[PDB]
């Protein structure tokens, strides 16, 4: 099949620097008219994609002259001379030399900050849904960068990886930071069945794990 | 130039998808149209076109279930796809290829596709207290289909909030939402947790009060 692979997967920038982001595709996209249709768009939250660049290099209609792309054959990539704001969003190559036509899996351009770490809270069933016979343990870590982070959930000092759903918002408009929010399902028996609930936060910012705990009693 | 789907919204599995896209200020005889859908779990997917001159070309990934076609006269092109499975959930959106440049440049709105045998249900909604600044939860469970809207004091409290997007379980969706205060707000202070769920016409307040 023809594969287009993108790089990088994420790509933090600040305000003003360049970026570029790279397409690679597992065969020529050179078409037997000897035209090269790999092109590139640009989407936001919320928006469809916005086509940038068509045929390699051609700026489309309305599109700053900061944004260029080049390359051939196989190897494309895009580059913004000077990020701005409105630069933000995710990128995607896409080709229609060789049908079916694809996408790549797209480029996040997000905006960098000083690492952060997770503010982390721990949740117990609430007695409502208690008394409806169910038990869900959410653990919030809110306000962390950059967006990696890894959460445990312990009962009893076990760890427990399945019943486990977890939800991540996208970066901050106001201070550019990622938060997730994890919930442990159980049955209403298992979690009357244990005493100690830990939700477990490794984030780069720390050698250490930062370890949120509650007791049933 | 403008493109725009009409879609059912939500589909059961193995029943089939019809969306109509109507286009505006140019011709169908001059431009061809493309189907593109858009999911987390696959990205950006291109299902089909149909060219000015008529033709039509697919995805050999759906070809055994897809069919588009059109009317030059109407200016609106028909997508129609079959044997829906919950995968097919996605944003589908037409959009116009730019002659011979072969990239799309106009595009739908996109109209959002639900696969989903799930019925109309409300949420439960389960506050989340405390087992210097406090964070405060509210637990969203079991509703179909999305969205709800989660406030804080009636949208009074709308910083420091964190909503989450919905996942699902057992076919229902379940999200949460934090909201974080100084400590001396709380509990001296009210803490409600606002959720709306238009399909089911129901809302509901729950106040956020501390344990035991």
């Amino acid at each position: 099949e023809l594969v287009m692979t993108q790089s990088p997967l994420s790509l933090p920038v600040s305000l003003g620097d360049q970026a570029s982001i790279s397409c690679r595709s597992s065969q020529s996209l050179v078409h037997s008219s000897g035209n090269t249709y790999l092109h590139w768009y640009l989407q936001k939250p919320g928006q469809s994609p916005k086509l940038l660049i068509y045929k390699v290099s051609n700026r489309f209609s309305g599109v700053p002259d900061r944004f260029s792309g080049s390359g051939s054959g196989t190897d494309f990539t895009l580059t913004i001379s000077r990020v701005e704001a409105e630069d933000l969003g995710v990128y995607y190559c896409f080709q229609s030399s060789h049908v079916p036509l694809t996408f790549g899996a797209g480029t996040k351009l997000e905006l960098k900050r000083a690492d952060a770490a997770p503010t982390v809270s721990i949740f117990p069933p609430s007695s409502e849904q208690l008394t409806s016979g169910g038990a869900s343990v959410v653990c919030f870590l809110n306000n962390f960068y950059p967006k990696d982070i890894n959460v445990k959930w312990k009962i009893d000092g076990s760890e427990r990886q399945n019943g486990v759903l977890n939800s991540w918002t996208d970066q901050d408009s106001k201070d550019s930071t990622y938060s997730m929010s994890s919930t442990l399902t159980l049955t209403k028996d298992e979690y009357e069945r244990h005493n100690s609930y830990t939700c477990e936060a490794t984030h780069k910012t720390s050698t250490s794990p930062i370890v949120k705990s509650f007791n049933r009693n | 130039q403008l493109l725009e789907e009409s879609g059912p919204g939500l589909v059961q599995p193995s029943q089939s998808l019809s969306i109509t896209c109507t286009v505006s200020g140019f011709s169908l005889t001059s431009y061809g149209v493309h189907w593109v859908r858009q999911s987390p779990g696959k990205g950006l997917e291109w299902l089909g076109v149909i060219w000015s001159g008529g033709s039509t070309d697919y995805n050999a990934a759906f070809i055994s279930r897809l069919s588009i076609s059109k009317d030059n006269s109407k200016s609106q092109v028909f997508f129609k796809m079959n044997s829906l499975q919950a995968d097919d959930t996605a944003i589908y959106y037409c959009a116009r290829n730019r002659g011979y440049s072969y990239a799309m440049d106009s595009w739908g709105q996109g109209t959002s596709v639900t696969v989903s045998s799930a019925k109309t249900t409300p949420p439960s909604v389960y506050p989340l207290a405390p087992g210097s600044m406090v964070t405060l939860g509210c637990l969203v469970k079991g509703y179909f289909p999305e969205p709800v809207t989660v406030t804080w004091n009636s949208g009074s409290l709308s910083s420091g909030v964190h909503t989450f997007p919905a996942v699902l379980q057992s076919d229902l969706y379940t999200l949460s939402s934090s909201v974080t205060v100084p400590s001396s707000t709380w509990p001296s202070e009210t803490v409600t947790c606002n959720v709306a769920h238009p399909a089911s016409s129901t809302k509901v307040d729950k106040k956020i009060v501390p344990r035991d």
